[PDB]
């Protein structure tokens, strides 16, 4: 539910592993994620893990672009943005994950 | 006439209905 | 390990930068693998494992398990059971450390995926000692392909030291030509020595072939033919005293006639005419002679001067009587 | 060998391929054009199907299976296979002014067809899809990717009265029943 | 005639209208040969350059407005391009501009430019990639000895105008390129060694050729898994002139003597450096077999 | 086309790497470096674009230094200087044994030096103290980076997620380091918290060179897999501006010593030549393009627009418009 990440470690490059790590998410949750972080029109996101990725990043850093607000900034205020838009698109992710982890049946071979 | 010239600039839309 | 292995990505690699890599690979026998071509239509990224299961490991897991089967193949039904549990642990014996096999790193390495494999050899080396040649070859393999060329000969001289111990090394010296009269580090050493000319590294075929001299100390066959190499790579370049000492170590007497038909033709048509008359050479002493009085008295005695280098020539050679006879012919 | 096997794990099929392709097409049931959009919503619901031949190892049926998930007014269908890969095996089924039974869906396999039987609130249906053994000719598949029996799919009548029924409102359904059978 | 002709080949000519004036355009060409061959006025032959040159332009508009009918007919205004494509004479710049761009008839952009004038290195060697890469096209339907002669045809035809000017004939590009599509497509060795002869390039200067060819080294050959074929290139080339010495001239056959024997030599010293395949022994053999041939033209 | 070189000059052995000096301090701004199978040698280059009294170029030796292995790279000092009695030349280099060799000489007859020892596979990249000359940076193929003093005491390091292929010092903020990757990433530390700071993506593998622009330090610029790669730090995490440059795979890049919008780029060795191009930000195309025998290293002209390729037995120069 949520990640920790170290004063030596870049915060995007954390959640940008997680993200797209084998079988932690489907490329079905994290599109729902996408274009519902992105609060868009119905784009058919057709994509590929290596398309995804920069559809994902490029979100998040068009979100963060859209919360610096004055001129002159501190190392560790981008930081803090950086972790929170993650989180708030990570989070999300999560629960498309939820939604479509869960069970409706069984089935078996006897052959 | 032989002497060939490239206009991209303005051209008419052929995939297109005349106005 | 192969948790890692089990979770880091391949790369999505160009065809082009495949069947490059392959007619790159082929120059060292080590391949029926032209399979390899037939499934590559695939809509995801795969991990270094998966790649590894689908186009190496599966091929031989599936040799195996039905290599001495139990029942009459028209009689056995599967059982996922039996068979999910047996062939993933197959692939976690085809994944061991010690494997002397080298099929994953071979696997890596036939399909172009170069930064994966020297991280995994990087994560292995420090306490692993098995395959150590393999992997310096195919980190070498690695230098290689990234243009750090100098490097991969030194990866390539370290890994010569096992060559003789580890059935991958001793795969890759192997041939259907029955002439084993070479030591298995010259064998070794002219599959390397292919490949840097397929590329095309001559400082390093070059270094390598001198490096691969000490090794042959005698044979005659292979120092004619290598020696004839490095005259050759030293000749293409400028390097003509290098090219020079290369060829006087020849021991074929009929290759150091071609060789300086070679030399005399380059230098005459770089105009580098001074390398060409302090030249000690050995035996071709009337051929130049022979070739420069042909020419000479087929010429135009006003056009080239042939008649006062054929002179300086022959005093520089201590023999004033020839030039003495030659500048007559000439007044 | 086995052993007394006393726990599993579960894997994922959390496939990093573009969003499989689910092929949609809309069953418009003469008739329901009557319905009051009073709809009742059922649960969600999923279910699958083995081939006769599936365990066997010179097979054209070997590891494939059929499965399938409904919600609302839809039914979505796949062919899956662990040995090659499965073109078109993708198809969505859309059921006009009805809504889909929890469970309301049955295979029967046929030495020449697939035929599968659906059940909604107002009208049932038989789907009819060739065998892999009529498909193919061959102990032998040379290809690297096939045709599922879902390809061709697009050729069907859902209008056809042989295929398609109102359900008859007497006897009539027992209201709020998500329970069924069907067969051949 | 000829300005009655004119009058049924101005405004007249393909028909671009589009089928029945192109009998117009070839008997118009008819009757001015038949003025010429009667009475060979200066101004009756000029008169049929003028349409010989129409008569290349009227294929490529019928090349043009076939295609769109054959590609595009379910687009509405496809029947406004066939009314155009119709009814005048549509110079080069027309063809390209208005048509072949817009309905991106990149078979027809090949042809205008084929027949678009010729301008030094970069452009030329586009245009003879261009040539020959339409004639490869075109030629698909038939087998390799058929496609080898009209390539042979279109080359030398073309070869014969442009290699009196060494600025339009890139000759040592257009060695190269036919050399790589033989290497590809598993036509003659011959090939491009015929083609050359038969425009009457001089056999010395396409030696010259071959020689930096091989000495390029080019990944390309090796690529293609054929890594000496310019060298069988070159050992048909030189018994070619060994078994009919006329292709040099008589004062200069025996400077060519020597140097065919001196790269005679860099090639048995090239391959014998090379591992020992049926391939590199018969090569060895069959220039070694030359050697002994070259050793009698002297 | 290719261009000819402008200048060239001739060598001991073969050339592997070659830089210029990059700093004012006293008269030793014209001073160049270069590396071979055995050595490492200091001359300087005067050209007739800056002394109008010569002919095209001198080129001038002051000392080869002999040291029995190949070197693989080159990194100058502050400290350098040729207003001083004795004069100071200071420098370091990377070599085929895993080390670093730090030099200091008055140009007397001398073949003196000292090596730090403790990477554990080959040395890409190293960079001084740009300011006060008193520690050295270093990246490996060892996954590291590692910070040394002139005791020769290994004083900081930084753990990686590949080989280190690239590294820069920042001039004025000196507490800062950018490091880049053969995995695609390029990262930015501090040296005085021992953290990392952002990083960057090149989407492209292998990186084999970065490089960072010290007349404008916003802009990063590097090579990867066929192109070059130019990042906004203001901006994005990645590539601004991104295009295919060589088909051969890409090797190296450096900005300009003088334009914040020119650079250069080399090729991989290509079976007789490696390429090379001129870029400019300006431009669609490169502005130059060469084409060098085993053509090797890549570096600028400390106050001219003219670059410096090594290669077989040999130096190569080309001066540029911008």
């Amino acid at each position: 539910e949520e990640i920790v990440i170290r004063d030596d470690q870049d915060p995007r490059e954390m959640y940008l592993q997680s993200l797209f790590t084998p079988g932690q998410f489907t490329n079905e949750a994290l599109c729902k994620a996408l274009q519902i972080f992105c609060r868009g029109t119905e784009r058919n996101l057709d994509l590929s893990w290596s398309e995804l990725k920069k559809e994902v990043t490029l979100a998040v850093e068009n979100e963060l672009q859209g919360s610096v607000t004055e001129y002159e900034f501190s190392q560790e205020e981008f930081r803090n943005l950086q972790q929170e838009f993650w989180c708030k698109f990570y989070a999300c992710c999560l629960q498309y994950q939820e939604a479509l982890s869960h069970p409706l049946a069984l089935h078996l071979n006897p052959h | 006439i032989k002497k060939l010239v490239l206009k991209n600039l303005n051209n008419s839309n052929l995939f297109s209905p005349v106005n | 390990l192969i948790k890692w292995g089990s979770e880091c990505l391949a790369t999505d690699v160009p065809l082009d930068t495949l069947e490059s890599n392959l007619q790159h690979l082929s120059v060292l026998e080590l391949t029926d693998s032209g399979a390899l071509m037939a499934n590559r239509f695939v809509s995801s990224p795969q991990t270094i494992v998966e790649l590894f299961f689908q186009e190496v490991a599966r091929k031989h897991i599936i040799s195996h398990l039905f290599s001495q089967p139990k029942a009459p193949l028209s009689q056995t039904g599967l059982n996922w059971p039996e068979m999910i549990t047996a062939i993933t642990s197959y692939l976690l014996q085809l994944l061991w450390p010690s494997n002397p096999g080298c099929l994953f790193l071979e696997c890596l390495m036939g399909n172009c995926q170069y930064v994966q494999l020297q991280d995994y050899i990087q994560l292995l080396h420090p306490w692993c000692q098995v395959n150590v040649g393999s992997c310096r070859f195919m980190l070498g393999r690695c230098y290689l392909v990234t243009g750090e060329g100098q490097k991969a000969l030194e990866c390539f001289c370290q890994a010569a030291s096992e060559v003789g111990k580890e059935e991958f090394l001793d795969r890759l010296i192997r041939s259907e030509d029955g002439e084993i009269v070479s030591t298995p580090r010259l064998q070794y050493y002219d599959k390397v020595l292919r490949l840097l000319d397929v590329i095309g590294l001559p400082e390093l075929v070059i270094q390598l072939a001198t490096s691969a001299i000490t090794e042959a100390g005698d044979d005659w066959k292979s120092q004619a033919t290598l020696r004839t190499c490095i005259f050759k790579h030293h000749l293409d370049l400028g390097h003509n005293s290098q090219a020079y000492e290369a060829l006087t170590q020849i021991p074929d007497s009929s290759r150091q006639l071609d060789c300086l038909r070679q030399l005399v033709v380059v230098l005459c048509e770089r105009s580098q005419l001074q390398d060409l008359v302090e030249f000690p050479y050995v035996n071709l002493h009337n051929e130049v002679v022979g070739i420069i009085e042909s020419r000479a008295r087929a010429v135009d005695l006003m056009t080239h001067n042939y008649y006062e280098l054929l002179y300086a020539f022959h005093i520089y050679r201590h023999n004033y009587r020839k030039a003495g006879t030659v500048m007559f012919e000439y007044g | 060998a086995g052993a007394l096997e006393r726990s599993f794990v579960e894997l994922s099929g959390a496939e990093r391929e573009r969003p499989r392709h689910f092929r949609e097409f809309t069953v418009c049931s003469i008739g329901t054009a009557n319905a009051v959009a009073g709809a009742v919503k059922y649960s969600e619901s999923a279910g699958g199907f083995y081939y006769v031949e599936s365990g066997k190892l010179f097979s054209v049926t070997r590891n494939r299976f059929i499965h399938w998930k409904t919600s609302g007014d839809t039914l979505e269908l796949m062919e899956e296979s662990l040995d090659i890969n499965l073109l078109n095996n993708a198809i969505r089924l859309k059921f006009q002014n009805c809504s889909v039974l929890p469970g309301g869906v049955y295979v029967s396999e046929t030495q020449n067809r697939v035929i599968i039987l659906m059940l909604t609130n107002q009208t049932v249906h038989r789907l009819l899809l060739p065998h892999p053994s009529r498909m193919y000719r061959s102990e032998l598949v040379v290809d690297s990717q096939m045709q599922s029996i879902f390809t061709d799919i697009g050729k069907v009548d859902f209008t056809d009265p042989c295929n398609y029924q109102l359900i008859p409102a007497v006897p009539g359904i027992s209201p709020n029943s998500t329970a069924s059978t069907a067969w051949l | 005639a000829a300005r009655v002709l004119s009058r049924l080949a101005d405004m007249h000519s393909t028909e671009i209208s589009l089928q029945q004036r192109l009998e117009y355009i070839a008997r118009a060409i008819l009757s001015a040969k038949s003025s010429t061959a009667i009475s060979s006025i200066a101004a009756d032959g000029e008169f049929l350059h003028e349409l010989e040159e129409k008569m290349e332009v009227a294929r490529i508009q019928l090349q043009i407005q076939e295609t769109l009918q054959r590609q595009y007919s379910h687009h509405s205004s496809v029947q406004d391009a066939v009314s155009q494509l119709d009814s005048e004479l549509m110079d080069i710049t027309k063809l390209y501009g208005e048509f072949a761009d817009p309905f991106k008839l990149a078979e027809c952009k090949l042809a205008i430019i084929h027949c678009a004038g010729y301008s030094d290195p970069i452009l030329v060697q586009t245009l003879w990639q261009d040539i020959i890469e339409k004639e490869l096209s075109d030629s698909v339907t038939l087998s390799s000895s058929d496609r080898m002669h009209a390539l042979s045809l279109k080359i030398v035809l073309l070869g014969k105008i442009y290699a009196g000017t060494p600025r339009f004939f890139p000759l040592d590009f257009i060695v190269q390129f036919l050399e790589q599509q033989v290497c590809t497509l598993n036509w003659d060795v011959g090939f491009v060694i015929q083609t050359m002869n038969e425009i009457g390039v001089p056999l010395p200067r396409l030696l010259e050729v071959y020689d930096q060819l091989f000495k390029s080294r080019d990944p390309f050959w090796n690529r293609m898994k054929k890594p000496l074929h310019l060298l069988d290139c070159i050992h048909v080339l030189l018994i070619r002139y060994v078994e009919n010495p006329s292709q040099v001239l008589n004062c200069e056959r025996r400077r060519f003597t020597n140097l065919c024997l001196d790269a005679v030599c860099g090639y048995l010293v090239e391959l014998q450096s090379m591992s020992s395949s049926v391939a590199v022994q018969a090569i060895t053999g069959n220039f070694k077999s030359l050697q002994a041939k070259l050793e009698r033209l002297h | 086309a290719s261009r000819n070189a402008a200048y060239t000059v001739d060598c001991e052995d073969y050339v592997h790497v070659v830089e210029f000096n990059p700093f004012e301090n006293g008269d030793s701004g014209n001073l160049i470096a270069y590396g071979g199978n055995n050595y490492v040698v200091i001359g300087t280059c005067t050209f007739q674009e800056e002394e109008a009294d010569v002919e095209g170029i001198q080129y001038k030796t002051l000392r080869t230094f002999h040291h029995g292995v190949r070197v693989d790279g080159i990194a100058w000092s502050p400290e350098t200087r040729l207003d001083s009695l004795p004069p100071v030349i200071k420098f370091c280099t990377s070599a085929a044994d895993m080390k670093i060799r730090l030099f200091t000489s008055d140009l007397q007859d001398k073949n003196e030096y000292k090596v730090l020892e403790g990477h554990t596979d080959f040395i890409n990249g190293l960079v001084f103290d740009p300011k006060e000359g008193q520690e050295i940076a270093s990246v490996s193929d060892d996954h590291t980076c590692r910070i040394w003093n002139l005791e020769g005491v290994q004083t900081a390091h930084f753990v990686l997620h590949s080989p280190g292929m690239s590294v820069c010092w920042h001039p004025e903020e000196t507490f800062k380091l950018m490091v880049a990757e053969k995995n695609g990433t390029i990262r930015f530390y501090d040296l005085l918290a021992q953290q990392a700071i952002l990083s960057l993506e090149s989407e492209q593998v292998p990186l084999m060179s970065a490089h960072w622009c010290l007349k404008n330090t916003f802009k990063v610029g590097a090579v990867a897999g066929n192109d070059w790669l130019i990042w906004d730090i203001t901006r994005s995490s990645y590539p601004q501006n991104k295009r295919p440059v060589h088909m051969d795979r890409a090797c190296l890049f450096r900005w300009s010593t003088i334009s914040e919008n020119l650079f250069a780029t080399t090729g991989y060795p290509g079976k007789m030549a490696s390429q090379f191009q001129i870029h400019h930000l300006g431009h669609p195309q490169p502005i130059l393009m060469g084409s060098v025998a085993v053509g090797s290293g890549l570096s600028w002209h400390r106050t001219l627009p003219l670059c410096v390729i090594g290669g077989d037995h040999k130096l190569l120069f080309w001066v540029t418009e911008v």
